[PDB]
């Protein structure tokens, strides 16, 4: 429906055939699906496709053409079949890591549906809102938002629930002021988005209120959805450390390659024109060595790795975030979702028992049971006890159930009984349950009738005329009651009030004594305090709850309800009846989490709406805080925060582990004052108000179980809200990273030998130990078999105990840089040397001992001086298989030196990673079938000798294992 | 056996794309 911001809603209701009541019945919805498709953009559309993609490469195809050129040359005048060799292995090498990155880019897109779009709709199957995905949204179906929603599609609105809906368009518009709604036409069908004052664009927020709505247009036909189209789409300090890396690499090797061509000069007359066998020599070397392009096994493990997180409940957003990740220096968490189970239970409770002078007695009682469950006993001193006995309990049961826009529900097929409102509220109705305080019958109800049974007798001796909601000034809340149908003596109207004890008992000037008042004094208030803090204090870290009661209420006309200030003074006169103390138990895992963090040199900051001192107690108990540490400069409320200067903020941030009671503007000044100090900080939020300061956080993290607000504003989502799920998800960044840099070590080092191994032979001016199709040969088994072994090898030994990586940190390090060197010069050494090995002291017809190999150059026509032997064992077909076997067998033993960074093999064996096990039995099953199966070693060149040759090539090359174990050694030891 | 399974996966489909391009060469001759 195109200009539905300049009707009425009665005709967009018209326009569709929709009843507001109802929404679109399961017919219409499948018409509606048809007419209009989704509501998304369209799927963009390969296996052959890209396997052209290598062949584009001017370097790949300069080889082509020189084995083209080649090949004309033989047919006018081994090296038939080169060209045809060739081309069929780098379509192999190319399927091979085109088919890597594919498999890695849809598992990473594949993240996307552990956090799908959602909406919410009226849908004629149920009377109840359902909440379905945004692609199953269709014009003209009805349509609830509230605050924290993404707006699912364009909407015309219907009717605002709330006083006011606010609304964040910025997205769209610019403006990040949140903007104000209405519901009539806007006449104007020209007018610009600013102006459609009555409509909701998909994409935006709900800053504040509640709205129904229908839809307008989906998909593309969507105001974000057309920009969506002409929008036409920075890389990472690890991205630009690598490129910067690569053409470093690139062009060293480049130099090399060229040199390679220069060094061979007069030799291009043996058996201008032998310059097309030293030139096609020379850019094979290029093609195997130089590495254009992502390594495709580089995304592997990033993909494996965020599989292996949204497993363990982290859900990656943005993935540059997995960079920042095992960077991360401070974790700021919410307490009650994350830090603790957030399952509320009364455990303990008082009212006043004796008043004399400054002499103040009190009634303590403790609670069992602690689920949501009606099941438990009230007692005192140890002894089960009837809380109707004790009058001030009926008082204090008559408050928490008025004060409570909860209720408990009994679900028949889990067999357990759950909480309906906030698990602060329903702890409350809980225990009201227990109390049973007018001994009403519950043993014969059914358990769905118990689970309300006792609130609803009190609930039945007034009428709750209307609440005074929370706030956070006051921290209070309250509710405002007539007696029902009136009693015997008709008592006057009531006020119960609930909230935090400080803020409540200042305004108390009486206090209940069973049925009886008396005046608030000092020593009344002390010992009322002295408890709260000994509950707050002691090992189960209670939030205490106080509870009054306006014995004489101002009139109703004396009352305004939609201004939230007047609302303490209304909360003013106050009689104290009683405290309840809530539990809410720190969460198993989370201590142990803790301590990883210690160790990992992360600092954990607690954010709570705690008091200060509790604050402090609960840090004592999950290892935040030594039980003996000093805090007095590491513990801060929102209060002793803002009288600070700046510069004291600054240096509290600094230091501190626990901050309580905080403004909703505190968080994003913890981050900048952290920022200020160059600190990696991850924080947690939920709420619209949570945004900005995941925003700024180098981590953001939102709760699964929170607004979408804080998910669009955040990096990360806590699937189960849990601080360990944080720590984790440090794990396996940390582990993705070691696990580059292990496949990094072995690709640069590999192909380093390569490079080496070929210099060696043009510098000294030895005969080739590897023709150009075997040196494609070796690239494309390690590449494609052992080389994809090592995306599968597990975590680093002891990743969490090294400190946090800087974001300055250089990629490669000088002495990792060495490691590259020193261990691709042995590889190419150990080539080159096993070739002619087989020529000095090997016993199948040998060269010199001293030195006459170099000049092999000069033979067939110079026979008589310096030879007496053949010439055409230059070209014999051994030397050139020991110089393969050896390049492949210690590539293999590389791999066995990539398991782990800097961990020994007897501390990590072998078998760690039993996948590269088998890719070696295979890499080598292949191998004796290039040297067996008689076709081809003709291709390439003929068998080693059973036994003496092989064991040659395992004693060249098993040192490769002993070199890297002392550069480890010369690292663990180091350090 | 969940997450270690693709690996065999893998591996399997790089063997098999090294070994056909070796019977490939056998077949030309
Ligand atoms: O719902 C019946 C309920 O009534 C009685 O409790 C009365 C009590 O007698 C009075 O003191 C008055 O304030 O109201 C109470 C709650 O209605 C029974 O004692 C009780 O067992 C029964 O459930
Ligand atoms: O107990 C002494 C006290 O009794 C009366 O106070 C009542 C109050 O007026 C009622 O609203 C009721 O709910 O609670 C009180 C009893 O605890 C007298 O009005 C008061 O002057 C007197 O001090
Ligand atoms: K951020």
């Amino acid at each position: 429906m195109e200009a539905a911001h300049s009707k009425s809603t009665e005709e967009c209701l018209a326009y569709f055939g929709v009843s507001e009541t109802t929404g679109l019945t399961p017919d219409q919805v499948k018409r509606h699906l048809e007419k209009y498709g989704h509501n998304e953009l369209p799927a963009e559309e390969s296996l052959w496709e890209l396997v052209i993609e290598q062949f584009e490469d001017l370097l790949v195809r300069i080889l082509l053409l020189a084995a083209c050129i080649s090949f004309v040359l033989a047919w006018f005048e081994t090296a038939f079949v080169e060209p045809f060799v060739i081309l069929l292995i780098l379509i192999a090498n190319a399927i091979v890591g085109v088919w890597q990155e594919r498999n890695a880019e849809n598992a990473i897109e594949a993240l996307k549906e552990y956090e799908p779009e959602m909406g919410k709709v009226y849908r004629a199957d149920r009377k109840s809102v359902q909440r379905i995905k945004a692609r199953d949204i269709v014009p003209g179906d009805i349509v609830e938002v509230a605050v924290g929603d993404k707006v699912p599609a364009d909407i015309r609105i219907l009717s605002i629930k709330s006083t006011t809906l606010r609304v964040d368009q910025s997205i769209l518009t610019g403006e990040s002021v949140s903007v104000i709604k209405h519901t009539e036409p806007v006449p104007d069908p020209r007018a610009v988005n600013q102006d459609k004052k009555n409509m909701l664009f998909s994409g935006t927020n709900i800053a504040a209120g509640k709205a129904l709505g229908i839809v307008a247009t989906t998909g593309v036909s969507t105001e974000i959805g057309k920009i969506r189209d002409q929008m036409a789409a920075d890389k990472t300090p690890l991205q630009q450390k690598l490129d910067e890396f690569g053409e470093q690499l690139s062009k060293v090797i480049s130099l090399i390659c060229v040199a390679v061509w220069l060094i061979n000069i007069g030799h291009f007359n043996d058996p201008i024109r032998g310059a097309i066998y030293y030139f096609k020599i020379a850019v094979a070397l290029a093609v195997a060595a130089i590495p254009e392009g992502l390594p495709a096994v580089i995304t592997t493990c990033l993909a494996l790795g965020t599989r292996r997180m949204a497993k363990k409940n982290a859900i990656v957003r943005s993935l540059p975030s997995v960079e920042t990740l095992g960077c991360t220096s401070v974790i700021c968490s919410d307490k009650t979702g994350t830090l603790t189970t957030n399952q509320m239970s009364v455990c303990k409770m008082f009212i006043i028992d004796k008043v004399d002078g400054d002499f103040c007695s009190l009634n303590e009682f403790s609670i069992t049971g602690s689920t949501y469950a009606p099941e438990g006993e009230v007692l005192k001193n140890d002894k089960p006890i009837r809380s109707g006995q004790f009058d001030g309990l009926v008082e204090l049961a008559t408050i928490c159930a008025l004060c409570n826009d909860s209720s408990l529900d009994f679900n028949e097929t889990k067999g357990v009984y759950e909480k309906v409102g906030e698990a602060t509220e329903t702890a409350l109705t809980t225990l009201v349950e227990k109390m049973n305080v007018f001994n009403t019958e519950v043993r014969n109800l059914s358990k769905v009738e118990r689970a309300n049974a006792c609130n609803s007798v009190i609930r039945q001796l007034m009428k709750k005329e209307f609440t005074l909601e929370f706030s956070r000034d006051r921290k209070s809340m309250s509710v405002y009651c007539s007696p029902a149908k009136s009693s015997r003596a008709a008592v006057g109207n009531k006020m119960f009030v609930k909230g935090a004890p400080e803020g409540v008992i200042d305004r108390c000037n009486y206090v209940r004594v069973g049925t009886t008042r008396v005046p608030m004094t000092g020593p009344v208030k002390e010992k009322i305090l002295s408890v709260i803090k000994e509950w707050g204090t002691g090992r189960d870290t209670l939030r205490c709850l106080a509870l009054a009661t306006r014995d004489t209420p101002p009139k109703r006309e004396e009352m305004v309800l939609d201004d939230s200030s007047r609302f303490m003074e209304y909360e003013t006169d106050l009689t104290f009846v009683g405290v309840v103390g809530m539990l809410d138990p720190p969460r198993k895992e989370v201590m142990g989490s803790i301590q990883l963090c210690r160790d990992a040199g992360i600092r954990v900051i607690m954010i709570t709406g705690d008091n200060k001192g509790t604050a402090i107690a609960i840090c004592r108990r999950i290892g935040i805080f030594g039980e003996n540490e000093e805090v007095a400069d590491r513990a801060y409320t929102g209060r002793e925060f803002d009288d600070l200067p700046l510069a004291e903020q600054r240096e509290a941030c600094r230091r501190a582990c626990c901050f309580a009671r905080v403004e909703p503007s505190h968080k994003s000044k913890i981050v900048e004052y952290l920022q200020s100090y160059d600190e990696i900080t991850a924080m947690t939020g939920d709420g619209v108000n949570d945004a900005p300061a995941l925003k700024k956080a180098e981590i953001g993290i939102a709760m699964g179980s929170g607004t979408a607000v804080a998910k669009t504003a955040s990096e990360m989502v806590l699937a189960d809200d849990n601080f360990s799920t944080i720590v984790a998800a440090v794990e396996e960044g940390r582990a993705i990273y070691n696990n580059m840099k292990q496949f990094i070590r072995y690709l640069i080092s590999s192909n380093v030998g390569e490079v080496v191994c070929i210099f060696l032979t043009a510098a000294l001016g030895l005969p080739e130990a590897l023709i150009p199709v075997q040196l494609l040969w070796v690239n494309l088994v390690t590449d494609g078999l052992p080389a994809t072994a090592l995306g599968f090898n597990p975590p680093d030994l002891d990743i969490m105990d090294r400190p946090p990586r800087s974001p300055k940190e250089p990629l490669i390090s000088g002495w990792l840089f060495f490691r590259y060197m020193a261990i691709g010069g042995y590889v190419g050494a150990a080539t080159v040397g096993a070739a002619a090995w087989w020529f000095m002291y090997a016993e199948d017809g040998p060269g010199v001992t001293y030195h006459q190999l170099t000049h092999f150059m000069q033979c067939t026509e110079d026979h008589p001086h310096f030879e007496g032997l053949d010439c055409e064992i230059f070209e014999a077909p051994e030397p050139m298989t020991m110089a393969l076997s050896v390049l492949v067998t210690i590539e293999m033993c590389n791999a066995l030196n990539s398991l782990s960074e800097n961990q020994s093999l007897m501390r990590m064996p072998p078998w760690v990673n039993i996948w590269l096990l088998g890719s070696i039995c295979l890499s080598m099953s292949l191998h004796f079938l290039i040297l067996y199966v008689d076709p081809l070693p003709m291709i390439f060149k003929l068998k080693a000798l059973d036994l003496t040759q092989w064991l040659m090539v395992l004693k060249i090359s098993l040192p490769v294992i002993g070199l890297d174990e002392i550069l480890k050694f010369i690292a663990r030891n180091y350090l | 056996p969940q997450q270690a399974r693709q690996a065999l996966q893998c591996l399997f489909i790089n063997f098999c794309a090294i070994l056909i391009c070796l019977l490939l060469i056998c077949i030309i001759g």
